[PDB]
């Protein structure tokens, strides 16, 4: 049961923007961690796996970082087909724990 | 400074063997791996042969082991490739390649120019 | 044995903005190498262990990752960055497949 | 084409039961473990259910355990999630996930489901 | 002038995985590093604290031998300082080494057809390793609230995989024999000279 605080809960940011995203857990992971959006209506989609690899099919502006007890998300020119939330998630110990969220809507 | 050319590239014949000479000079030869990397028409590049410095470690695909034999002699400073029985799939473009450490797992620094080979009647 | 995938098929950025490639393993790999061939030219050496420019390559390219993703990402593209980039490892024996990077 | 889908949901008292499915096509079933994961809707994202690879070993989280049970079928390329004892707190969209990896289970999630809204109501 | 045995430990009939290796310890002997060294049939022949060409006149009192078969890309992980899956879980120098580590290809000698599945390798542990330390613990390991006691299930998993050795799988990661020649020095007379 490794809670996971997921920073900031909420912002905007324009075009173009350079956002950072951070999910920090309790218990030190051990680079096992994947990020989702998840577009309002329907399921999430698994954007970042194993806290650095980038999953086929997605724009690569999307780069996951960070290794040890904090994980970063970040996105290099936001498009408008990104105003989403996106979810951490860890799965070193089996009792998964989802983040928070991060309702991204942009001015 | 530092140049490798291939010559000996035509047309061979559907089961056909010839050899396929780099020339190769400018810098300290016997202290180098080298490796010859093939591209097939699609521009789709692929490891094809692989010698060490000394020449006590040769390596090979699964698919060409059998059919390539690899050579090195360091009084002419040149390298040899001795294709043989080729299949329909060795029509490539076929390069020379310099290591830069003692073995094969450095990066390739420097190439050759390419010369063409096809397997057509 | 590993096949070595670059997605998409051809990447295009307009002139001076950023682009990055991606270079998905298989599995664990330590390093990764970045050749670039122009159209009717030998492919030659740009990054050597992931993050090293080579002596030829301006100094705007880089790259990172380690395990089972890599890049190469250039801050601002320029017109003459019109090729094909190919990743390649040690432990292949097959390159990868090559976003043409072509500008827009 | 990997693709997952789910049927079944609607609404029940607390106290009732439901048997819900995931029926997968486009990929090897047997070798592939896949778990159900909940959203209360307008909140997080949890945790609820898994199998293993051919319905030997399972495991829930601990607020949810005991008052459930999941089934699956090799033959059928279906998986069940069979409910009882339902309460308020799992009024919740129920989707279906699957392993990234083959018949060892230590982490990873590949694609997700559509899920099917489940509420419970008087 | 009676050599020494490196036929035991070299040109061995089989080598031992890498998560329970080989330990060998050399004594009342007189060895000739420049034969290891003028072989040139080595891959990777480092030395990480003496001087190799020099190292036939210097008269130490224990040589310690090691012996494992790794993936030939981890071969940059058995050097002082680096870290990586078998550095800290399997085979750990120290950062005040002073030795010679010695790599060659194998493929030939340890990959049948099917591929051999009796190379294994470490990959649960609780934490790492302090140096020179091996630990062959068949233990399933475990990682939240709940212990498992045996039973493989959920959130428990044997400690290790195997390699996958087949003759077709390149040349990075067929299966190469190492050797960590380690340099000591006792409170004790001179043993080893050369
Ligand atoms: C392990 O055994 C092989 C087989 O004998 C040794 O190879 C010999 O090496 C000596 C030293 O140069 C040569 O004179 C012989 O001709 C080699 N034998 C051959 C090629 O059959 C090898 O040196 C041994 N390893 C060690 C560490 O001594």
């Amino acid at each position: 049961d490794i809670q996971m605080t997921q920073s900031p809960v909420s912002l905007s940011a324009s075009v173009g923007d350079r956002v950072t995203i951070t999910c920090r857990a309790s218990q030190s992971i051990s680079t096992w961690l994947a990020w989702y959006q998840q577009k309002p209506g329907k399921a999430p989609k698994l954007l970042i796996y194993e806290t650095s690899s980038l999953e086929s099919g997605v724009p690569s502006r999307f780069s996951g970082s960070g290794s040890g007890t904090e994980f970063t998300l970040t996105i290099s020119s936001l498009q408008p087909d990104d105003f989403a939330t996106y979810y951490c998630q860890q799965f070193n110990s089996y009792p998964w724990t989802f983040g928070q969220g991060t309702k991204v809507e942009i001015k | 400074e530092v140049m490798l050319v291939e010559s000996g590239g035509g047309v061979v014949k559907p089961g056909g063997s010839l050899k396929l000479s780099c020339a190769a000079s400018g810098f300290s030869f016997s202290t180098y791996a080298m490796s010859w990397i093939r591209q097939t028409p699609e521009k789709s590049l692929e490891w094809v042969a692989a010698i060490s410095s000394g020449g006590t470690n040769t390596y090979y695909p699964g698919s060409v082991k059998g059919r390539f034999t690899i050579s090195r002699d360091k009084a002419m400073n040149t390298l040899y490739l001795q294709l043989s029985s080729l299949r329909s799939e060795d029509t490539a473009m076929y390069y020379c390649v310099r290591h830069s450490g003692n073995y094969v797992d450095s990066v390739m620094d420097y190439w050759g120019q390419g010369t063409s080979v096809t397997v057509s009647s | 044995q590993i096949v070595l995938t670059q997605s998409p098929a051809i990447m295009s950025a307009s002139l001076g903005e950023e682009i990055t490639l991606t270079c998905s393993v298989s599995s664990s790999v330590s390093d990764m190498h970045w050749y670039q061939q122009k159209s009717g030219t030998s492919p030659k050496v740009f990054i050597y262990s992931t993050s090293n420019l080579a002596s030829g390559v301006p100094s705007r390219f880089s790259g990172s990752g380690s395990g089972t993703f890599y890049s190469l990402t250039i801050s601002s593209v320029e017109a003459e960055d019109a090729a094909y980039y190919y990743c390649h490892q040690w432990s292949s024996w097959t390159f990868g497949g090559g976003t043409k990077l072509e500008i827009k | 084409e990997v693709q997952l889908v789910e049927s079944g949901g609607g609404l029940v008292q607390p106290g009732g039961s439901l048997r819900l499915s995931c029926s997968a096509s486009g990929f090897t079933f047997s070798s592939y473990a896949m778990h159900w994961v909940r959203q209360a809707p307008g909140k997080g994202l949890e945790y609820v259910s898994s199998i293993s690879s051919n319905g030997g070993s399972t495991y829930y989280a601990d607020s949810v355990k005991g008052r459930f049970t999941i089934s699956r079928d090799n033959s059928k390329n279906t998986l069940y999630l069979q409910m009882s004892s339902l309460r308020v707190e799992d009024a919740a969209v129920y989707y279906c996930v699957k392993h990234y990896q083959q018949q060892l289970l230590w982490g990873g999630p590949d694609v997700w489901g559509q899920g099917t809204t489940v509420t419970v109501s008087s | 002038t009676n050599l020494c045995p490196f036929g035991e430990v070299f040109n061995a009939t089989r080598f031992a995985s890498v998560y329970a290796w080989n330990r060998k310890r050399i004594s009342n002997c007189v060895a000739d590093y420049s034969v290891l060294y003028n072989s040139a049939s080595f891959s990777t022949f480092k030395c990480y604290g003496v001087s190799p060409t020099k190292l036939n006149d210097l008269c130490f009192t224990n040589v310690y031998a090691d012996s494992f078969v790794i993936r030939g890309d981890e071969v940059r992980q058995i050097a002082p300082g680096q870290t990586g899956k078998i550095a800290d879980y399997n085979y750990k120098l120290p950062d005040d080494f002073t030795g010679c580590v010695i790599a060659w290809n194998s493929n030939n000698l340890d990959s049948k057809v099917g591929g051999n599945y009796n190379y294994l390798y470490r990959l649960f542990r609780k934490s790492n390793l302090k140096p020179f330390e091996r630990d062959i613990s068949t233990e399933i390991y475990q990682a939240g609230s709940t212990p498992c006691n045996g039973v493989e299930g959920f959130n428990c998993y044997f400690p290790l995989q195997s390699y996958g050795f087949q003759p077709t799988n390149g040349v990075g990661y067929q299966p190469y024999r190492v050797v960590v020649l380690s340099f000591e020095l006792l409170h004790a007379p001179a043993t080893v000279c050369g």
